């Protein structure tokens, strides 16, 4: 069936931005929503950001507002997420989940990417 | 500067009479029908909602007929007709048509509602159907008229265009022809360009130019050549209120509500738009099968037909009404079946036009030449519209000096 | 944002056991709750959505059930291939959220 | 003692001709359309029920151009224009507009109901569109026009307020500008400040202040410079009667009702409210594009434009069509999916002004001089508005003295 592709590991610096690309490569998508999901090394789950461009939904946490981007090309299918002023705490494994046009929710994420590793240090 | 022609114009007391017999138009209101394999149209267009232009040519009088010929000098003068009465006869039956979709673009009805859209689907679209507004218009001139629009502009070259931008607009004059698309209570836009869909509106118009006429700009003409006489009559109300289904090109600000959850975690469709609907059609309301009287035109033109060439305009959606047909395929059955009949839609359109024209003569010298000829150069050579399409009306073998046999050469000499 | 609580943060079973796991809202959130599976190495994989609905390709040995501010999940005969870290979320508002995570263990 | 201008005025026989050519604005119906990461404007918020305030500057006669001057003497006269004929020339074809909110504080239908609502939630709005009323004004000035509202007062110090309480109302006077919204059937009111939930009215006033033109104040000015000239046209109707959801401010007297059981035992919401409706748009109740000459004001100004400066304010929701715009996203697909198309909304407002003008002459005595003074110290001076924003015509370079080359001109000519 239908495989989400993410983009290989990324080495920073403090203070840079880093860009992560997830491409749907079988079928036809359509796709619903898009979200993205990190887990750092020890610790559990932290939802990071949704957008929803049917509805016109783009909803971040507080905790991430202003440091968060995510985009979706619907030409394509690929969805992209965007990190300003990395610190050294965002070293982990990143996750990209999307939801496709004609389930019953828009919050039934059943497609994962593989994950991307993100390291951020001098 | 620009002076009257009733200074270098000099009216006499000769008159005559042209009118057409009768113009007859049947054909399809939506779309043309034509064959699969060819391209040539077996049955055009017809529409209750389509511009009428009439071009209406005239004998020359100097090289027309007359009994006598004292009147004028032909060493130094020269011929010209003009406009006195003009009549637009309208037959069939008052009546209201109505125009639709089968695959419109509608989401829900904002109307009244009781529960809130949560789910989003891959194809929200119906069937639905609606009665225009109500127009009445007529034009005269001795030029053809100028309609407005919106249509796509040329954009900045600064920055990129990504699919899924909105279309810049821009404000469009042109001419207006025969078959052409009058407003239906949607705008004056090009639906082909500035939609891409092909579904929010009804079959007619979803894949053309809807014009109006530019009235502020003809009527500042300094010459007022393109309109000598005009009579308008509009009206509409709203009947329903939808919304649509799509992708949102523009979020609406965070500090305009107050988010909500569940059902309503996220936002229903903002692009309202409405239903038309013209209300009603009597008698007392119409502006046709009465005659008009060119006293004095507002522009500087009075009703000269320079070139021997008349333009009409009309529009009327008050005899609007389409015919349902059916044909039997077997009538060996005596229980009715879905699948036994064929039903096909007709539209008949009935016209007829009547003139009273009167001779003048101009008297050609070197002022009056200079002016005539920084007017418009082409008179001086007779004594450009090739790629526009008219409803062409030939009377140069329809005039007669019995006024009085006419229904309306009888009203002529009664006023006066 | 709503915080969610999920209980216990570590167990131990044996193949063909009841576990039961626990899951908390800090406000009402109907029925908008679903639950993960996490296993080291690979994605998240959705098991329970809705509260109470199965997804599609699920053992039915899985279930669950609660409205308002409590839920439950229970798994009844424990395989070997059940042993993974389980995750409440919340889908009341568009900013969801995680619950602590139950890592289930072999006895 | 105010004195009309007859008295001290002097008026010759020279008349000019002034006027735009094309006034045209785009842009979206709702809100404006703003940068994420910036603050500056790409598309500005055009809307057919906002007034258009028309600042029009003027040369000075002083220091104009005349081929003759023997008529006056410079030594002991002043010059000043005086306006003797206005139109307002409106294009595009007529429409309504409908707007609406995506959350909109709506509990029931109260015009017919068969069950009783025992039962509260936690967000019950809904999605709900509607047209607005109908309304058409045009004034005319000298000076800026006052429009009234209704707004918060400042309370009493003796007793404490608590959260929740009512806020204390008060009527304001303020000077009308360009892009401030009328009432569209909800009042005049301040609904930024007087409503908390942001989710009672469309999104299109629900952050504005709807004023009113206050012409009890304007007519009773001593001078009547502020208005020389007004008309003025509404309606509407009711459609529909809701409820409002939320806590009750203020309890029904038990005195009024008798108490139920089961599912009346408590009572439904009082908070009642209607939906307005503007019913047709018809050619015939047009009050634009005719001229309006200016015999005789009111007022003691007499249509003396003092400071070379004229105001003119507009409003007309009878032209309020909205156009409905797609862009395709991915045109490689031959089945329709909702998400490969975007939809916007633009609305474009068209308009033309032309004016006739007057020359007057002043004889400046010691009793003129101070009177003068006395009514305006700036005029001596010249022989404020700053933090306002209207539209600004400049027609300091568009007079000519050939009155009937113009369509204003000829008529102005015909009536005399």
């Amino acid at each position: 069936q239908v495989q989400l592709v993410q983009s290989g590991a990324e080495v920073k610096k403090p203070g840079s931005s880093v860009k992560v690309s997830c491409k749907a490569s079988g079928g036809t998508f359509n796709s619903y929503a898009t979200g993205w999901v990190r887990q750092a090394p020890g610790q559990g789950l932290e939802w990071m950001g949704v957008i929803v461009p049917i509805f016109g939904t783009e909803d971040y946490p507080q905790r991430f507002q202003g440091r968060v981007t995510i985009t979706a090309d619907e030409s394509t299918a690929t969805a992209y997420m965007e990190l300003r002023s990395l610190r050294s705490d965002d070293t982990a494994v990143y996750y990209c989940a999307r939801s496709r046009l004609g389930s019953s929710s828009w919050f039934l994420f059943e497609y994962w990417g593989q994950g991307t590793l993100v390291t951020v240090s001098s | 500067k620009v002076v009257s022609t009733d200074e270098y114009v000099a009216r006499t007391n000769i008159y005559y009479h042209a009118g057409t017999s009768r113009l007859l138009a049947v054909g399809h209101p939506y779309f043309p029908i034509k064959k699969p394999n060819n391209n040539k149209i077996l049955v055009p267009k017809v529409s209750g909602l389509q511009y009428r232009v009439f071009r209406i040519h005239l004998p020359d009088p100097n090289k027309f007929g007359f009994p006598d010929t004292s009147f004028y000098n032909p060493d130094t003068q020269r011929l010209v007709w003009a406009c006195v009465g003009v009549e637009v006869g309208r037959g069939q039956p008052l009546g209201v048509g109505i125009s639709g979709h089968p695959l419109l673009n509608k989401l829900d009805d904002t109307e009244n509602a009781s529960a809130y859209a949560a789910n989003a689907g891959v194809d929200n679209r119906e069937c639905i159907s609606m009665d225009y507004k109500q127009t009445q218009l007529c034009l005269i001139g001795c030029k053809p008229p100028i309609g407005e629009h919106w249509g796509k502009g040329s954009p900045c070259t600064n920055v990129a265009v990504n699919p899924g931008d909105c279309p810049p607009l821009e404000l469009i004059n042109t001419v207006i022809q025969d078959g052409d698309m009058v407003d239906t209570g949607f705008g004056a836009m090009d639906f082909t360009t500035l939609q891409a869909n092909k579904s929010e509106v009804p079959l007619d118009i979803c894949t053309s130019i809807c014009k109006y006429p530019d009235y502020i700009k003809m009527v500042s003409e300094p010459y007022g050549d393109s309109l000598f006489f005009y009579l308008r009559r509009e009206q509409m109300f709203v009947r329903h209120l939808f919304n649509r289904a799509g992708a949102v090109g523009d979020n609406v600000p965070d500090d305009l509500y107050i988010k909500g959850s569940g059902s309503t975690a996220n936002l229903a469709s903002s692009n309202y738009f409405p239903t038309p609907s013209g209300s009603m059609v009597t008698s007392d309301a119409q502006i046709f099968n009465k005659p008009y009287w060119l006293q004095r035109a507002q522009g500087h033109n009075n009703g000269i037909c320079w070139g021997n060439q008349l333009f009409v305009t009309v529009v009327d959606t008050t005899r609007s009404t389409n015919m349902s047909l059916c044909a039997a395929i077997s009538t060996s059955e005596t229980t009715y079946k879905n699948t036994n009949f064929k039903e096909y839609l007709r539209h008949g359109e009935e016209y007829d036009l009547q003139f009273i024209f009167q001779l003048c003569k101009i008297t050609l010298t070197a002022d009056v030449m200079t002016y005539i000829h920084s007017m418009n150069s082409t008179i001086l050579e007779d004594w450009p519209l090739k790629k526009y399409t008219f409803w062409e009306v030939n009377l140069k073998e329809k005039f007669s000096a019995d006024l009085d046999q006419f229904p309306l050469g009888r009203k002529f000499l009664l006023q006066a | 944002d709503i915080q969610m609580t999920q209980s216990p943060s570590s167990l131990s079973a044996s193949v063909g056991d009841r576990v039961t796991i626990t899951c908390r809202a800090s406000d009402m959130i109907s029925n908008y709750l679903n639950w993960y599976q996490h296993k080291p190495g690979e994605a998240p994989k959705l098991l329970i959505y809705s509260a109470s609905s199965l997804q599609t390709g699920v053992p039915s040995r899985f279930s669950g059930s609660g409205s308002g501010t409590d839920f439950t999940l229970t798994i009844n005969n424990l395989q070997p291939e059940d042993f993974a870290t389980y995750y409440c979320q919340q889908s009341y508002i568009t900013r969801l959220s995680f619950g602590g995570g139950t890592k289930v263990e072999i006895k």
